């Protein structure tokens, strides 16, 4: 018997001889969770679900799913004492972002879990009031067209990090190497992954005074520039002078030409009562040809080159792909999970309902998605006839094009030129 | 620590959070030390008050029995004894 | 009494109840509450 | 060695899109017409923003980009106006720019939907396409947005903000008579909109002597320019570009000879 | 007695072209007729194939005995 | 084979087996 | 000294050329001394000033005084912003200035810093002393007999040949329409007069033994005569660097200086042709017909039945163990062999399923270096997951996962993934594959560090070994390592694989 | 110089060596307003 | 060392992952054990 | 500070010529036209119109670099027919083609309305 | 944050359709029927309108800096 802190456990179902303790009445009660005070604690106290730790896991023989393990078939094990609520719960927060993770290989899932930590997007709802250094906010975050039910509880749709873009998997002009991708310049002008980078500088004075020395033109009478002024390279945003026992200058520069526009200025008294200041400056980051973007399946990849809409290839309906990616990168960076995500995204966009990418579903496979896509006047396999942008010639090989969720990453040329 | 039972944000509605400049979706569970949001990462350690039998190769002991023991953080955070047996290369415990 | 072919919605609303009852950082909050109390 | 005789057959005429067919023409000219549709048709869009006050939850350049991405009805104003570098005036004049003024204050408790309808332009003939309205920003109580903008002349090469077309569906040879695409499974490919084949026959027989004619165009306007006006302006611009290239080539030839 | 390969090594070529280019960049007299192209490297190589480079190469044997070689008699495969 | 022969003769010309400098 | 920036590919650049942003180019300068026949251009640059890019920054007189940015004369060392044609090192590359702010290179041999030397001697010596699975597929598709190019397409491809003589070859077909062939275009790409024989990957061994041994029924062994592709499909072994390939033979015959031009011409022409022909990958490339899928499922079921029979016989344990191993090792070896051979057979069947149109086959037949297993996993079966060279260990008490029974040695447990990536992995298979991938990541992480340490140790071991002027190899302390390099005193990059033709044949 | 508060949003006057303290508000975290100078935002 | 670092506030998913993570005592824990099923994200 | 503005993509820089004619010495009766600040539009139509001319041996266009707004058009024609007048005839043919197309499009617009 | 104007792929106006989109959503109109009624035939416009996250209300929940 272990009652000490530290041990790790997960809650999961309790099974009778061959039946679950979870009945239809519990489901009905949980359906109207509000105005009924019937929460998960009541389910635990009802002897339906219980917490099993690693120690008890050896002594218990779990059931993966109740749909076809307690039924009557070729006998494998009839002493099912416990059942998992859902296998997809084995994944973590970052692993739940991947759609159809079972269709990928584990290195790709690990790589995407790493990428999602540095994926650019809105991070908190109150980013305006708070001042945290090295903050990135995306212009137009979007829900993925292909999502997992776990992401419902991660509040990803509440505030996401990434944009759904029309991605075609083609080799267009050679700027589409194993990692690089080529995006639509006109659509970037329309708002691909446009971001604001907030940087916060904190300064304190102590016995140092905030005063404008007699470039310092933008400085106010208080020694601090008012917010809303465009600051270029080699510019002073904070006017601080320290007494010299004629006066030494201890001002702060813009850290090697970090161009931007000052957003907010704050002055307050510290614990000692000395006045300190905080400057939040926002810089506009429009995706250049050095910014790195990653799908939910595939390695980190910089932008190859940006083509305008007329340069970009177009389908019979004039849908120029948002981003063209390397077909040859399937063995290297991205898997067929990316292709299935594109197919399900096309199906969801045509149908309207957001596609479900539950890892272990057994009811949403490639064939059903293909049939759904074919039902909407499209090729079942997601291929489409594309026309060359430069010459207008009909490309011999039909390009696989569909909407896919892409994520801008913190690694940018604008961040590292300074 | 944020969102704890002793924090001011405990038991606050969405409007209450979005009238004191706080994100309702913020999970909390972190401290604010010198204005910096610091999170304590659970450290992995060997379980206490349990007997483990191991077999080291280079060590002269064929089998070693270890048991880290405490009195629920009352004092002396480490207190372990070993019950080993010498290799015959006669089994002296 | 039984939930055949309806298992998906049942288990997902069960997970929903677990998550909106406890949360994501429930372990840290519970540990801190135990430490303080 | 000389020109063919193109024919234009318009099937659908609508305030938002035009569907037509160009016959007896080579593929490159049709592709260039599509290219000029997308990129080389000058329209008017807001390009100089000065925000006097912005209390909204959106930063200033967000509002500037949204304003610049709003279409403005410029069916006949583009011809009268001239480009900034082609105009020898001060930074702005009414002859090379259009002035817009926005001034909204949310003094009411409910959210104020500051839309393109609140954009007031001195020139009456050029206005946002609304006269639903293009939602610019949403203002909480006590939030005020005041700004002055100038809209200039430009085309899609400068920026996508000056793209007049919304969707340019360009097609040719709906049935693979020329076999420009090799379908691995032709039976599973959906029939084109302009396909003349029967249900049983998935693909047309190969035509060894065939070349691309009968290009189908579906040009959808964004509201800033009539699609027929879009096509006419595109043709005029391509003709002007070719005439300028003629002038430069003749000058260089007579200089070198 | 002068025993050594008659060819000129890649490293020898690199150093002799570098030294000749540096000299002619310091306005040393040039023995080959000049063209309109300006780059000192190009005139260095074109005087090289002209076979009138005014520098001999000393080749040090491992023991320490030198062995002079006029660049005129160093035939070039490339 | 030239590289392997050079490597082997480099650390066997001393008259006895020698380890790498490391 | 310099500014580091991420590298972005640019096919239009030369293989020896690097694209440098104008800002980084103007950030650091190259020092040049005044020459009587370059005074005008240096005067123009110094008149332009530091405000513009193609200018200069500092001037040093004969006395060493430094002047910031005006008379220029002999002996003045002025540092000017680097321009096109300069040499920089990270191997030296020619500098080309491009608008945006990223370094650009071609990826054909396989964030980083760059440096440009100041003195002319080091520049000259670096100048004199200093196609990755991407164009191979399009080359393979381009050399197909099916490739016929129209007059305009031929002209467009021809314009991208830097070594083109300007004479348009007569098309392979004159009537009814003038149609060229991709083989003709690549023949124009091939420089000089190269003669090469190289069997294709698809080329079976029975073609030579039987008839049609050089009329090539299945577009068999590649033959190139007089520097032009007579026949065959150019796969990786026939184009990539290897023993007696087209690139290798062309290099050894007439110089890397134009082997680089061969690379550039191949890349440009192939990219421009693929612009109209197009290449893609999608769902349909993993939907191999129901016949092959049923065959794969039947083979997997047979393998599972064989493993079950082995387990039940091992329970009856008559089953005399093989010598040199215990029962556990022998039976684990038997199970592993059964699973591995079943996986290999399923993968081979899946690869043979792709007849002509599958886009995966294009990479498989050409880039078969390490892509065969990935394709087999994608279509046929992921395969057995191994940890430490063995199946999944019993982490729990005699049980891999709590969802199985105790002492379960069947294929379902122990980490065999019956389903492929398309069909999706079961949660147990997903966890076992996660374990396998974690082991692979650990192995790669340790292997890279160990390989780097070994490389550093080895290069430090014999960094001072040099070939002396007496055709002898000596170290720093001047001991003769070898009387002649390689026991023959001859370079290792100018040799080839050959056959004696008199050692094997009988008397 | 006109200077605003943090929660009551009432303008306050702050001079040199003036402690940060809003009048009749009780709050001491506070902000400053926008500039009146000309600034150009390109609508690209 | 290795405990109580600044919270990762770059993404909400990043913040959630940082708030839910585990550090091994070692400064063979390299591999992923079978017992981590359900306990720890693989 | 590094990002190139959008106006110079089509605007002609001062001191640089719009079109430059260079004689191709290595092929008789051949020429190269370097046209600055132009995309694939004019190059493509000019190449197609030149191929329409049966008195040309070679006719093509190239963009050496997408980032550099410049096109190289190679024209090789028959003897007693220099590429210059071939280029002039092709561009005049394009102008006449576009004029006729514009007139017929106006006629079609008139017919479609109130009809 | 707010509904984009001129959806990125093709450029069709979608910034004036968000409010009508929500009005149709509150009605019996389903997702696909609402998208068709708004006139977004191309699936890029449907992607733009469907996947959009309206963070503007969440941001406006906080009190403004100036009253
Ligand atoms: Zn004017
Ligand atoms: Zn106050
Ligand atoms: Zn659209």
């Amino acid at each position: 018997i272990y009652t000490d802190a530290g041990r790790i456990c997960r809650p999961l179902l309790i099974v009778e001889k061959q039946k679950l303790l979870l009945k239809k009445r519990h489901i009905d009660q949980l359906k109207e969770r509000e105005y009924n005070n019937y929460s998960w604690q009541d389910l635990v106290a009802s002897g339906v679900v219980e917490y099993i730790d690693t120690l008890e896991e050896e002594t218990v023989m779990l059931a993966m799913t109740p749909d076809d393990l307690q039924e009557k078939e070729v006998a494998y094990c009839s002493t099912y004492t416990h059942c998992e609520i859902h296998p997809s719960m084995i994944l973590g927060v970052c692993a739940s972002i991947i759609p159809f993770p079972d269709h990928n290989q584990s290195p790709r899932n690990t790589y995407q879990s790493a990428m999602g930590k540095q994926a650019m997007g809105v991070y908190i709802t109150n980013f305006h009031v708070r001042m945290d250094t090295l903050a990135h906010v995306l212009y137009y975050p979007q829900k993925p067209l292909v999502t997992t039910r776990s992401m419902e509880y991660l509040r990803f749709r509440e505030l996401p990090a990434g944009i759904n873009s029309i991605v075609a998997i083609a080799s267009y002009t050679g700027y589409n190497q194993e990692d690089s991708v080529i995006m639509n310049r006109s659509a970037v002008d329309r708002g691909f992954f446009r971001s604001v980078f907030y940087r916060s500088y904190k300064e304190q004075e102590s016995k140092e005074v905030f005063e404008k020395p007699t470039i310092y033109d933008k400085l106010d009478d208080d020694g601090l520039i008012a917010p809303g002024v465009r600051v270029s390279g080699d510019d002073v945003i904070i006017g601080k002078t320290v007494t010299l026992p004629t006066k030494r200058d201890c001002s702060t520069f813009l850290r090697t030409s970090e161009t931007g526009i000052v957003d907010q200025v704050m002055v307050t008294l510290n614990q000692e009562g000395y006045k300190f200041c905080k400057i939040r400056v926002r810089s506009v980051r429009i995706p250049q040809i050095g910014d790195k973007f990653a799908s939910r399946h595939g390695q980190k990849g910089t932008c190859g080159i940006q083509y305008r809409q007329e340069d970009m290839p177009f389908t019979c309906e004039g849908i120029t792909p948002d981003i063209i990616i390397n077909p040859h990168a399937i063995p290297s960076r991205m898997t067929i999970g990316h292709l299935i995500e594109c197919l399900q995204g096309k199906v969801s966009a045509n149908k309207g309902e957001i596609g479900d990418a539950t890892p272990f579903n057994d009811a949403v496979n490639v064939q059903k998605i293909s049939n759904l896509l074919s039902d909407y006047g499209y090729h079942l396999r997601g291929n489409e006839v594309l026309y060359n942008g430069f010459t207008g010639r009909k490309i011999t090989s039909q390009i696989f094009i569909g909407p896919t969720y892409y994520q801008r990453l913190k690694h940018m040329v604008d961040d590292k030129i300074h | 620590m944020l969102r704890s039972t002793y924090c001011l944000l405990n038991g606050l509605t969405d409007r209450d959070l979005c009238e004191l400049n706080e994100c309702p979706l913020d999970p909390g569970g972190y401290f604010i030390i010198n204005g910096s949001e610091k999170v304590l990462i659970a450290q992995e350690k060997m379980a206490t008050n349990t007997v483990y039998v191991f077999a080291k190769k280079d060590s002269k002991y064929a089998y070693t029995g270890e048991c880290r023991s405490c009195l629920e953080n009352s004092s002396r955070p480490t207190s372990t004894i070993w019950v080993s047996m010498l290799a015959r290369g006669g089994q002296r415990i | 009494e039984i939930t055949p072919d309806l298992w998906q919605e049942a288990c997902w609303i069960v997970i929903s109840s677990y998550f909106d009852e406890k949360g994501l950082v429930r372990q840290q909050l519970d540990s801190f509450d135990e430490f303080i109390q | 060695p000389y020109a063919n005789q193109p024919t234009v057959r318009i099937t659908e005429l609508t305030d938002e899109n035009v569907k037509f067919i160009i016959e007896n023409t080579d593929l490159a000219v049709a592709n260039s017409i599509r290219r000029v549709f997308i990129a080389e048709v000058p329209i008017i869009a807001i390009d100089w923003v000065q925000i006097d006050a912005n209390s909204s939850v959106l930063h200033d350049e967000f509002i500037a980009h949204r304003l610049g991405l709003i279409p403005l009805t410029s069916d006949d104003i583009v011809d009268k106006l001239q480009y900034s570098r082609d105009c020898t005036c001060e930074e702005f004049c009414p002859e090379c720019s259009v002035e817009f003024t926005l001034d909204v204050r949310c003094n009411e408790d409910q959210t104020r939907h500051v839309t393109s309808r609140d954009l007031i332009s001195n020139s009456p003939r050029v206005i946002p396409v609304t006269s639903d309205d293009i939602l610019i920003v949403k203002l909480r109580k006590g939030q005020e947005l005041r700004l002055r903008a100038y809209a200039k002349k430009g085309f899609g090469k400068e920026h996508a903000k000056w793209n007049p077309t919304a969707g340019v569906a360009f097609e040719y040879d709906p049935d693979n008579a020329l076999r420009h695409t090799v379908y691995p499974k032709p039976e599973e490919w959906p029939k084109s909109e302009y396909s003349e084949l029967d249900e049983d026959e998935s693909q047309a027989p190969y035509d060894p002597n065939g070349k691309p004619e009968r290009f189908y165009y579906n040009v959808e306007s964004c509201g800033s320019l009539r699609p027929e006006t879009i096509v006419l302006s595109a043709l005029s611009g391509l003709k002007k570009k070719l005439s300028d290239l003629q002038t430069q080539l003749s000058h260089e030839i007579q200089s070198d000879v | 007695k002068r025993i050594t390969t008659p060819y000129m090594t890649k490293y020898e070529r690199a150093r002799v072209l570098g030294t000749r280019a540096l000299q002619i960049a310091m306005c040393a007299p040039v023995m080959v007729e000049l063209e309109g192209e300006t780059d000192p490297l190009l005139i260095a190589m074109k005087e090289l194939k002209a076979r009138k480079i005014p520098i001999i190469i000393r080749r040090y044997l491992p023991d320490g005995s030198y062995e002079d070689w006029g660049v005129d008699e160093l035939i070039i495969s490339d | 084979y030239r590289h392997l022969a050079l490597l082997c003769d480099t650390m066997t010309c001393r008259g006895h087996l020698m380890a790498i400098t490391r | 000294f310099s500014a580091r920036t991420v590298i972005t590919p640019d096919p239009n650049l030369s293989i020896d050329q690097v694209g440098v942003p104008r800002s980084i180019a103007a950030n650091m300068t190259f020092a040049e001394i005044v020459t009587p026949f370059n005074i005008d251009r240096l005067q123009e640059l110094v008149r332009r000033g530091n405000s513009q890019y193609p200018g200069a920054k500092y001037i040093i007189r004969d006395n060493g005084d430094r002047i910031d940015l005006l008379h220029l004369q002999t002996g003045y060392k002025v540092e000017r912003h680097m321009c096109d044609g300069d040499i920089v090192i990270f191997m030296g590359h020619r500098v080309r200035i491009l608008p945006w702010s990223t370094f650009r290179l071609n990826l054909s041999v396989t964030e980083m810093n760059l440096h440009l030397p100041q003195s002319l001697e080091t520049r000259a010596e670096i100048q004199e002393l200093a196609i990755v699975q991407d164009t191979l597929t399009a080359v393979r598709k381009f050399t197909k007999r099916d490739v016929f190019l129209e007059r305009g397409e031929v002209m467009n491809l021809l314009m991208f040949l830097s070594t083109w003589d300007g004479k348009v070859p007569q098309p392979a077909i004159l009537k009814p329409r003038p149609l060229w062939t991709g083989k003709q275009i690549f023949s124009l790409i091939i420089p000089g007069h190269i003669n090469c024989i190289r069997t294709h990957s698809t080329h079976p061994d029975d073609e030579d033994s039987g008839p049609y041994k050089h009329i090539s029924p299945g577009d068999t062994k590649v033959v190139v005569e007089n520097g032009e592709l007579i026949m065959g499909i150019l796969c990786k072994k026939s184009l990539g660097t290897s023993a007696g390939s087209l690139v290798h033979i062309s290099y050894l015959e007439m110089g890397h200086d134009i082997t680089r031009l061969f690379y550039s011409n191949i890349q440009t022409v192939i990219n421009n042709w693929l612009l109209i022909e197009g290449h893609t990958i999608g769902i349909g490339d993993s939907i191999a017909d129901s016949k092959t899928y049923q065959d794969i499922q039947n083979t997997i079921k047979k393998a599972k039945q064989d493993v079950i029979e082995v387990i039940e016989k091992a329970h009856n344990n008559e089953l005399e163990p093989t010598p040199g191993n215990t029962l556990r090792q022998t039976f684990e070896n038997q199970v592993n062999r059964i699973l591995n051979d079943a996986r290999d057979k399923t993968g081979s069947s899946a690869q043979k399923s792709l007849s002509e149109y599958n886009n995966f086959k294009s990479m498989v037949v050409s880039g078969a270096k390490g892509s065969k297993i990935n394709i087999s996993q994608v279509i046929a079966v992921v395969g057995q997951q191994n940890v430490e060279g063995k199946r999944i260990p019993f982490g729990f008490k005699h049980r891999t996962l709590p969802h199985f029974i105790k002492d379960d040695y069947g294929p379902e447990s122990r980490g065999f993934v019956e389903n492929s990536y398309l069909a999706g992995l079961t949660p147990t298979e997903f966890f076992f594959h996660a374990m396998g991938g974690r082991e692979g990541l650990i192995d790669t992480a340790v292997k890279t560090a160990e390989t780097g340490y070994i490389q550093r140790r080895l290069i430090k071991s014999m960094e001072s070994v040099m070939v002396k002027y007496d055709a002898t190899v000596r170290n720093s302390i001047n001991q003769v390592v070898q009387l002649r390099y390689g026991e023959d005193g001859l370079a290792g990059e100018s040799v080839e694989f050959q056959n004696l033709a008199t050692l094997k044949p009988s008397n | 110089m006109i200077y605003i508060c943090g929660e009551c949003h009432t303008e306050n006057e702050i001079k040199s060596r003036d402690p940060i303290r809003c009048r009749e508000c009780g709050y001491r975290i506070m902000y400053k307003k926008r500039t009146k100078r000309l600034v150009v935002f390109d609508a690209r | 060392a290795g405990v109580s670092q600044v919270l990762n506030r770059l993404t909400f998913a990043s913040t959630l992952s940082h708030l839910r993570r585990l550090n091994s005592p070692i400064g063979k824990p390299r591999q992923l054990h079978n017992t981590l099923w359900g306990m720890v994200c693989p | 500070m590094n990002a190139p503005p959008a106006f110079e993509s089509f605007l002609l820089f001062e001191g640089e010529k719009k079109i430059t004619i260079n004689k191709d010495t290595k092929v008789p009766n051949a020429c190269l036209f370097t046209i600055n600040k132009e995309d694939h539009t004019l190059g493509n139509i000019i190449k197609s119109q030149l191929l329409k001319d049966p008195q040309v041996l070679f006719a093509g266009y190239k963009v050496p670099h997408p980032l550099e707004h410049k096109i190289i058009i190679r024209v090789q024609t028959t003897p007693d027919y220099s590429p210059q007048e071939a280029f002039t005839n092709a561009i005049t043919d394009l102008i006449s083609e576009l004029s006729l197309l514009e007139e017929r499009f106006r006629v079609a617009i008139k017919d479609k309305q109130e009809g | 944050m707010i509904i984009p104007v001129r959806c990125f792929t093709c450029g069709k106006i979608v910034g004036n359709k968000w409010e009508a989109y929500l009005g149709l959503l509150q009605a019996e109109y389903t997702e696909g029927d609402a998208l068709d009624a708004l006139g977004l035939k191309r699936y890029c416009c449907r992607r733009m309108l469907l996947a959009h996250v309206d963070l503007i209300e969440k941001l406006l929940n906080y009190a403004p800096l100036e009253k």
